[PDB]
């Protein structure tokens, strides 16, 4: 039994390393980074194998993880990230051609059994192009989206200051389009956020800040019974 | 083993019409959604429509809506695409592909490259 | 005795109903590793005050109305076990909004700050707190004090009366410790109510917390402050406000545990 | 022109293999084995809980000691279990917390890990200096390890993402063989208990049986309609049962080249994300998504017991080389093991 | 893709062309195996709890 206190010594000293790790793990806020090629993910916040971004905001540090170097396939390894806090999902909002690719990935991570309490961070990337795009009447949404004819803007939509009525309708309809998969299941267990970003935007690690904290408190309720 | 096969594509017209059909094989036709997905000429993959296990829940992707008309037969195992007002962008090689995974409301990676539950596909010319 | 026989008989009903039920509390908490959580320590801590008004205020509360010929420090003790262990209960659920409430305030810092260390001392001060204000009678707020008559009365009817004084009970036991943290608790539960709707299926559920702590504290202490008042109160309301003192560690699990999904889930 | 020929050549060859395996299928497995006794009500219950991962655990392997386990979690860690004593012998902390795999050497001497890092870490237990490092890094595959196995102190079979497995030299750390051929990525492989072979489950709903040495796919196993998830070849190494997204674990013998059973049940409509079978094969023990592991009877497919313990989703489940015991992982954060 | 075509069919040429056994046979040798090897399977026969490392 002199080996084999040393080994349950050895255990607790293990043990206490465990615990240290994992109250060091807990202050990391991990979230998936998800996008296209064009949606400009790696420039949301500005600060091989699986690529990781830390960047802090109020003293809370943020593990955003970028998964390169890995196939267009995506039904496995994306199960990995079931404990995520969030999953940021940033889409090139004036690509209109790939709009219904980012939606029916956005469909297919918000009902996907292993990401439904998993509440996305949407980012419609790409305001300034969207903008520039609806101004120029050449590409038209209605060509790609039907219902965007019969859409109107919603009467909580909050137009940016100086913009016009055409792109306001625009990115809140892409915006619909996103919140509409995100309210036809998941009843209360997750959440979408919607974020209009611009690629000099400078605010959306701010912006993260405020859902991840949204996500956390409806986390902690939740398991008291209050939510 | 799971066989997709694709029918019914060919030279078509401007504005006319194509049904294709995609005979599965190797798997419960009725536990699983069913998609069609394009290849166009220089262009990536596209998904068409979807179709759920039951057939209740249809969506197209909006170049197509009010045109395409996606059905299924659990009976028969058989997926399919009434193309009707083909327009010319239309031109692609139409594969049918199926969800991987039955009884999920999710449908990952069928328009990836190296999909494996897709078939050979079908070429879908619109042209005068 | 026809009042005395249905009180009897009505908490043994409470009794049994609040050991078997927050038995299979402890129970689930343990035989799920998984619900070894920081939400379920409180609960825990909660149901094992339940647990003690079941086995040893349930049994005392029935030998303190049968008026058996003890010693007046052996009826003190007896009285006093019937304070510790519902101000226990009292306190937990303080406890527990308590824990609500940094939930909500210190948002993403809540499962940083509150270690399961610092839970656990905060669980054993309100037990400690709970023990201290149910064993002050002990140490000279008896009712040997009031008098020079009930300084040299022993072997006395065991009677809540004769025993405890209407001092600690109105001023020390609800003044202090039922109705400033049922302050406290109404402020949570409202500063709560308006983040969740800043951000009616989120108010029903914190009313009822709140609502079923002042159905079950607020009829007894009310009695107990008429009668200090110099007022009169029929024998048969006063046992209702006993019998729902005791009612609460009864509801506990069917209003604290059963309302988490995790939980209602294994039962 | 070409290529249609070359896919009608392919179509008429699957035609050939398929009235091959026909013709090689006079009876069935259920036929054969319905007049042995059935094995009862299998009753495991938990005897450990290792209760030290603070994340999901994505697989775990046994030593060949029926001992010493290593469990891979999804928080950084490694930790290597004396699984009489519930003892952590180690806990190796990781480069990438997104481990997907671990493998344990039979000498004892090595664990593997790898995952999204898309790299095989090779961890020392037995350095001079008394502290576990790492011995070598495997880079070379260009998606995600799901699974490996060591077949000696310095090769390890490697299944990737990439849709390859590959055959690595530790002392060089480069793919002397890469095995090419499944279409969809790799998510379990399986050794052979002469290590001559080794079967690998993809998602293309196929297993493919790979000779180690020569680098060829030998026999390429069709009948599952979804991801393959899980691969466990039989104690002889004639046969292996998958696990798959299609709530169904099928059995393939080599010798036969095709399905011999089905375990499923209609009330079943989760996947099997872990595969293992008993000392004698007699059992099959397979891991669901609906939180429990169903013991099948691998000769009658007759859902022999369960092991319900765990409160989230098995990803792994191991028998040690003496069938004394099945080690249970799951994503609750916990490991049991069962006998 | 002529390329991945024509190594498909190379590969399916090499396994057109293997010796397979009848599945009958196949069963049988599963069968023998799983009865010769029960007496020494824990989890098909239990063993007393002296034996058992974790009893
Ligand atoms: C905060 N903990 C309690 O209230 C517990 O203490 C007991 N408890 C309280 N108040 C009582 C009472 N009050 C009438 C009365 C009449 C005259 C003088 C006095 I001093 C008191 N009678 C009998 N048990 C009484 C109950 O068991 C409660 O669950």
């Amino acid at each position: 039994s002199a080996e084999d206190k040393a080994a349950v010594e050895r255990s607790k000293m293990i043990d206490r390393n465990l615990r240290e790790d994992g109250e060091k793990a807990a202050r990391e806020v991990k979230l998936l980074l998800l996008g296209a090629d064009n949606s400009g993910k790696s420039t949301i916040v500005k600060q091989s194998g699986i690529f990781e971004t830390k960047f802090q905001v109020d003293k809370v540090n943020f593990h955003m993880f970028d998964v390169g170097g890995q196939r267009d396939e995506r039904r496995k390894w994306i199960q990995c990230f079931n404990d995520v806090t969030a999953i940021i999902f940033v889409v090139d909002s004036s690509d209109y051609n790939r709009l219904q690719e980012a939606l029916n990935l956005f469909k297919s991570i918000w009902n996907n059994r292993w990401l439904r309490t998993i509440s996305v961070i949407l980012f419609l990337n790409k305001q300034d192009l969207l903008a520039e795009k609806v101004l120029a009447g050449k590409s038209k949404i209605e060509d790609y989206f039907p219902e965007f004819a019969r859409y109107t803007t919603p009467e909580d939509a909050t137009p940016e200051p100086g913009e016009d009525p055409r792109v306001t309708r625009a990115k809140y309809f892409i915006r619909d389009e996103f919140l509409r998969i995100s309210t036809a299941s998941g009843d209360g267990r997750h959440y979408c956020y919607p974020h209009f970003t611009c690629a000099v935007d400078t605010e959306n690690a701010r912006r993260i800040f405020n859902d991840v904290t949204d996500i956390i408190i409806k986390m902690n309720l939740r398991d008291c019974g209050l939510f | 083993q799971v066989q997709l096969q694709e029918s019914g594509g060919g030279l078509v017209q401007p504005g006319g019409s194509l049904r294709l059909s995609c005979a599965a094989s190797g798997f419960t036709f009725s536990n699983y959604k069913m998609n069609w997905v394009r290849q166009a000429p220089g262009k990536g993959l596209e998904w068409v429509s979807d179709i759920s296990q039951s057939g209740a829940s249809i969506s197209y992707t909006g170049s197509v809506k009010g045109r395409f008309t996606i059905s299924r037969d659990n009976a028969k195992n058989t997926l399919y695409l009434q193309m009707n007002s083909l327009k010319p962008e239309d031109t692609a090689v139409y594969y049918c592909a199926r969800c991987p995974a039955p009884f999920t409301r999710d449908c990952f990676d069928v328009t990836s490259t190296t999909y494996a539950y897709r078939g050979q596909g079908t070429q879908v010319t619109v042209s005068s | 005795s026809l009042a005395n026989v249905t009180y009897i008989t009505m908490e043994i009903f409470i009794g049994l109903c609040a050991i078997v039920g927050n038995v299979l509390v402890i129970c689930v908490v343990k035989l799920n590793p998984s619900l070894q959580t920081t939400t379920f320590y409180f609960i825990v801590s909660l149901a094992l005050a339940d647990i003690a008004v079941g086995v040893l205020v349930m049994p005392l509360a029935i030998v303190v109305s049968l008026g058996i010929t003890i010693h007046f420090y052996s009826c003190l003790f007896m009285t006093c076990l019937l304070l510790i262990f519902t101000h226990a209960s009292i306190m937990s659920l303080l406890a527990i909004a308590v824990d609500r409430y940094l939930r909500v305030k210190l948002t993403v810092r809540y499962k940083r700050v509150t270690t399961h260390r610092r839970i656990w001392l905060a669980l054993g001060l309100c037990w400690l707190v709970s023990f201290l204000v149910g064993l002050t009678p002990m140490f000279g707020w008896n009712m040997k004090l009031t008098s020079e008559y009930h300084r040299n009365v022993t072997f006395l009817s065991c009677q809540f009366v004769s025993v405890m004084r209407m001092d600690y009970m109105v001023y020390f036991s609800f003044l202090t410790w039922i109705f400033i943290p049922l302050v406290v608790m109404c402020a949570i539960y409202l500063d709560i109510f308006y983040i969740i709707r800043n951000k009616f299926k989120t108010a029903k559920s914190l009313f009822l917390v709140l609502f079923l702590f002042a159905l079950s504290w607020l009829p007894l202490s009310i009695i107990n402050c008429i009668i200090y008042f110099n007022g009169e109160v029929p024998q048969l309301v006063l046992y209702m406000g006993i019998l729902l003192s005791h009612a609460n560690s009864m509801m506990n699990p069917i209003v604290y545990a059963y309302k988490i999904k995790k939980f209602k889930e294994t039962y | 022109s070409e290529l249609d020929q070359l896919r009608q050549e392919a179509e008429q060859l699957k035609n050939q293999i398929r009235d091959a395996r026909k013709a090689c299928a006079d009876a069935t497995l259920s036929q054969i084995t319905n007049n042995i006794d059935p094995v009862g009500r299998i009753q495991m219950r938990t005897r450990r809980t290792l209760r030290g991962h603070l994340a999901k655990i994505y697989a775990m392997h046994w030593g060949t000691d029926s001992r010493l386990l290593v469990s891979a979690s999804q928080d950084g860690k490694l930790i290597i279990w004396d699984s009489y004593t519930t003892n952590k012998v180690h806990a190796i902390p990781l480069r990438s917390s997104w481990v997907m795999t671990c493998a344990y050497a039979p000498s004892g001497n090595y664990v593997a890990c790898g995952g999204l890092d898309n790299i095989c870490s090779i961890y020392n237990l037995k350095t001079r200096e008394g502290n576990v490092r790492v011995s070598r890094e495997l880079a070379g595959h260009t998606g995600y390890l799901s699974c490996c196995r060591f077949l000696d102190d310095n090769q390890i079979v490697t299944s990737s993402g990439d849709t390859t497995c590959a055959l690595w030299d530790i002392e060089t750390g480069q793919q002397t063989t890469t095995f090419t051929g499944h279409t969809g990525d790799v998510m379990s492989l399986s050794l052979a208990p002469d290590t001559r072979l080794f079967v690998s489950g993809a998602c293309d709903a196929s297993a493919k049986l790979w000779d180690v040495r020569e680098g060829m796919c030998r026999q390429t196993f069709t009948g599952h309609e979804s991801d393959i998830n899980a691969i466990c070849f039989f104690p002889n190494g004639n046969a292996f049962a998958t696990g798959s997204d299609d709530a169904t674990c099928r059995l393939f013998d080599l010798r036969a080249d095709q399905e011999l059973m089905t375990y499923s049940h209609d009330n079943i409509i989760c996947g099997i994300t872990s595969v293992s079978f008993s000392k004698s094969g007699r059992l099959l023990l397979a891991g669901y998504d609906d939180f429990n592991c169903n013991v099948w009877d691998a000769l009658k497919a007759d859902r022999a017991g369960v092991l319900a313990g765990h409160d989230n989703r098995v990803s792994c489940l191991g028998v040690t080389d003496d069938g004394m015991a099945v080690a249970t992982g799951s994503w609750d954060s916990f490991l049991k093991i069962w006998n | 893709s002529i390329a991945q075509a024509r190594k498909l069919v190379e590969q399916l040429k090499m396994e057109a062309n293997i010796d397979r056994i009848k599945v009958s046979k196949a069963a049988a040798d599963l069968m023998a195996y799983c009865e010769a090897h029960a007496k020494e399977d824990p989890l098909l026969t239990p063993v007393p709890a002296s034996e058992n490392p974790f009893r």
